[PDB]
């Protein structure tokens, strides 16, 4: 492939460099339309800019935490972090979010990796070996109420059991209700006067509940869960302007008030170098 | 003697002529078309009013003055009240449509000024409150009036800050969306053909707008000496290939 | 070799090697030739 | 107020004109539908799509 | 049940009216059934809210 | 096992079943069809909303009692407010349509009574004043309510005398018009298909009604002993092959 | 596979929607027996409702 | 590839792709045609 062809002096009536940008086109002008060039080859394919590659590496999408401790006398397991749920999202930690929102609709399978590490912040004789249970709870399933409910039987709901310190990995097909996930949605769920704007089920990817299977030892053990997400089989439509201001909320476009100028001011003139 | 410059668009019972065009944009290089069976889901036969809905509606005019910040209309909202297009809209459960948008602004060879005319698929607005405040329905359904970016923040309304496109992105990059400029010195109209763009084959016309049309002054209007300091901008829009499905009782929407 | 039955379980896809910027860079209705005048 | 054979019976009144016999929304996973075999199976899945057949037998 | 995803309503009204023969009286009833058309799709299995328990059963 | 007796008519998104029919009449043995070019005059392409207008609208119910004289509806008037049919009607300059009329009245094998259901093309009514008094507009445009032949003379209204068909002809000869009887002992519905009948290819839908549908008790209703002395009669009507042409601003009509 | 075929107006002596449930059958009635439909395809096989799948986790 | 000798040790079965509701939806002795009268 040639990156530049050889081209010499020109004295024409045919001027490729004068255009009318009002038309909305970006005319494909090249170095050889306005200087004299020599042949050179590309030596490159643009492999690593493919959208499959761009969205295809694992990104941290969620960090939560649960603890193993005596539940005796706990009136609210959920509240003691005896167990914890997470409604899956890709817009809570901003790194991956800005990447996805370069597109309007996106379609892909997900590969999740879940790393779990334990901490024992206060005096323990040892490090126990805990098994985590991660249950995938689709909308309409009974939700766990205690850390050892009938729910955890999970007879119809996919669940994975792995050890703290290890990693669990499985992949879920594209679960969207429509043909693509909406990265944006300028609508409501119905014509209600007060219903929420922008947040939609069109994006919904399920939800996940974590708990330790082990009963309690004498000390307490903090287990912190990190969920990583990798898109595989990516398809993206309609590019948009990149995110400039900071994010404030999952699912709305809102930016913070009295934010700071995002364009760097010159130290000098327009004329400055 | 054909120029890129003169054009005629006849759609239904209405025709537009421009003698100072700058080509026309067809979003994503695709022209509006009906919904193919292979893509269909709802089993209902659809209704295609054709020429009674696919004609040109001219919205009320705006006034560009030296202080203007820009205006924003949503589709199909802007047309919610135009003739039979609008009736069909409130009466069917689902509908689908593409449009021809023609924005008009003429001046003289002594004026200067340049407007950006852009179509943004799925333009989800931001609340000026920040945090996770929502933007109420009425605020994103201004109707033919559209939203005036130089109007004041209101409560439950969107933010109207132009350098941020009403969503946290910079004005400068709106050029990645199908768009055309109106530069008084060149141009006097902008025309964009919009194919139907959605993640579902057909949708509700009232709970979801699928494009915002935005006209934004970028190089300020500058009139000749002792000229009146303003020009009107007119927007005429025509639904094209419209289909309605799931007819019934007639939606009632807030406000 | 796929070891698993479902398609979601396969590895990443392989390069589009599609690449056609004209839907984005030249969505004009009447074709513009480089070198010919923009507005006739 | 307690489950009875009677909640399967939709009553009809002689001589009423213009009036309404019954009403229900169509959340097949809840409400009237929920204990029916259809309702009962739908509940093992997250998403449904398709046509429903509703019939009335007169007695 | 979900809003965005909601399916409509089903109602029934007298078109003319029920008329009983002589020597007859009172209410008559309709039985109503529901089943899915061959059209139907269900996907993404999960657990039913229709059954739960507090201790394991025994014999 | 097909009987003349059971029938199903599906039109648009609406279906009717009768288990006690007496065949169906198709006026003048012709079935509704669109307007052929060879017969066309107006050069405008017409709009054919199809399934959104060609469905069944059930008008409000009447009550046959022993004192009833008969009721009269005009078309397209009776439908002037039904869904999108009606909108189209007020919004185009010209329109054209055929209809399926289904009149319903069920009783038991102890009742007796017989209604005449007849369609009269161009039913010009008479003023009860005599002379050359006219019948004002409103009076001949009752809408879905229709005209109740047992109501009182009003001023500017038509005469409501049944032995004279509201025009100086005898009830007995209405049988020369497409018609069907509902005899409680036989029948429980009447169905008539009306092709478009006019002296022009397309006309105005508001200044001219082209058929009156008339339901007239002829053998008085007789209920079984200690039965309630009345039965409701319901009329359901569906526009078929409708076409509208000459779209614009939306007619404003008296009252 | 078609999920719905195209079907238009009907004025028949052949009524598929009237049945006798006393017989114990569920007659296979479809949308196209009582409204006007357009063609649509299934795009689906019913894989995940197989009893092997239902009892297999 | 089965690594084990016994049939019980193989993975899940593969979709019946059988599907015939008529034993449940139409177990009537004399065949009913849709459109023909239910009771003659």
């Amino acid at each position: 492939t040639v990156a530049s062809i050889s081209s010499g002096p020109k004295h024409t009536q045919k001027v490729p460099i004068l255009t009318a940008n009002e038309t909305g086109a970006t005319m494909p002008v090249l170095p050889s339309d306005s200087i004299e060039t020599r042949t050179t080859y590309m030596h490159f394919n643009g492999s690593e800019t493919d959208v499959e590659c761009f969205l295809g590496r694992a990104a941290c999408v969620h960090v939560t935490e649960i603890q193993n401790k005596d539940a005796t006398g706990i009136d609210n397991h959920r509240e003691a972090k005896l167990f914890n749920d997470w409604k899956i999202n890709l817009s809570s930690l901003v790194q991956l979010r800005k990447k996805l929102e370069l597109f309007t609709y996106v379609r892909f399978d997900s590969e999740y990796t879940i790393l779990a590490t334990a901490s024992q912040p206060d005096s323990a004789n040892y490090s126990s070996n805990l098994v985590v249970q991660a249950m995938y709870v689709p909308p309409g399933a009974p939700n766990p109420k205690e850390w050892d409910d009938y729910t955890w039987q999970s007879a119809s709901n996919p669940s994975v059991f792995f050890k703290v310190g290890d990693t669990s990995r499985f992949s879920l097909p594209y679960v969207g209700l429509a043909s693509a996930y909406n990265c944006f949605y300028d609508g409501y769920s119905h014509d209600d006067a007060e219903t929420q704007y922008g947040i939609t089920v069109l994006n919904h990817m399920g939800s996940m509940a974590f708990r330790i299977v082990n009963e309690h030892d004498e000390h307490k053990t903090l287990v912190k869960i990190r969920v990583y997400h990798r898109a595989k089989h990516v398809e993206a439509w309609i590019p948009r302007a990149p995110r400039a201001l900071p994010y404030t909320s999952i699912g709305r476009t809102n930016y913070p008030k009295n934010t700071e100028p995002v364009i760097k001011k010159r130290k000098g003139d327009i004329k400055s170098y | 003697g054909y120029s890129d410059r003169v054009q005629q668009i006849t759609l239904g019972n209405s025709t537009i002529t421009t003698q100072e065009a700058a080509n026309a944009v067809v979003c994503y290089a695709e022209w509006p078309e009906y919904l193919p069976d292979v893509d269909a889901s709802d089993v209902n036969k659809t209704s295609k009013p054709d020429t009674s809905v696919c004609r040109f509606y001219t919205l009320d005019s705006k006034t560009w003055t030296t202080g203007s910040k820009g205006w924003c209309w949503k589709l199909p909202d802007a047309l919610k009240d135009m003739g039979v297009f609008g009736q069909n809209m409130f009466f069917h459960s689902l509908g689908r449509s593409g449009y021809t948008v023609h924005v008009q602004c003429n001046a003289t060879k002594f004026h200067s000024g340049c407007l950006l005319v852009v179509v943004i698929p799925e333009h989800q607005l931001a609340s000026h409150e920040g945090g996770n405040v929502s933007v109420k329905y009425t605020f994103t359904h201004p109707g033919e009036r559209g939203i005036d970016l130089s109007s004041a923040n209101e409560v439950g309304g969107p933010v109207k800050d132009v350098l941020y496109n009403m969503n946290g992105t910079l004005l400068g990059n709106l050029l990645i969306f199908p768009h055309q400029f109106i530069n008084l010195r060149t141009n006097n109209t902008a025309t964009i053909v919009i194919p139907y763009i959605n993640s579902v084959p057909i949708d509700s016309m009232t709970r979801h707008n699928n494009v915002s049309l935005m006209v934004i002054p970028i190089a300020p209007l500058t009139v000749p000496t002792g000229a009146t300091p303003s020009l009107p901008i007119t927007v005429t829009i025509a639904p094209m290939c419209t289909e309605f499905s799931g007819i019934r009782s007639k939606s009632i929407v807030p406000q | 070799i796929n070891y698993y039955k479902d398609a979601a379980s396969t590895s990443s896809a392989g390069q589009s090697l599609s690449m056609d910027p004209s839907k984005f860079t030249e969505p004009v209705k009447d074709l513009m030739l480089k070198g010919a005048p923009a507005l006739n | 107020t307690k489950d009875e054979v009677n909640s399967y019976l939709i009553p009809l009144n002689a001589n009423r004109q213009n009036e309404q016999v019954f009403g229900t929304n169509l959340f097949i996973g809840d409400g009237v539908f929920k204990t029916t075999l259809l309702g009962e199976i739908v509940q093992y899945y997250t998403h449904w799509s398709g046509s429903l057949r509703f019939s009335l037998m007169y007695t | 049940p979900d809003t965005y995803t909601s399916a409509g309503f089903l109602s029934c009204w007298y078109q003319t009216s029920l008329i009983l023969p002589p020597e007859t009286t009172g209410q008559v009833y309709l039985l109503s059934f529901i089943s899915a058309c061959p059209d139907f799709k269900l996907r993404l299995m999960k657990d039913t809210q229709t059954i739960s328990q507090t201790v394991a059963l025994t014999e």
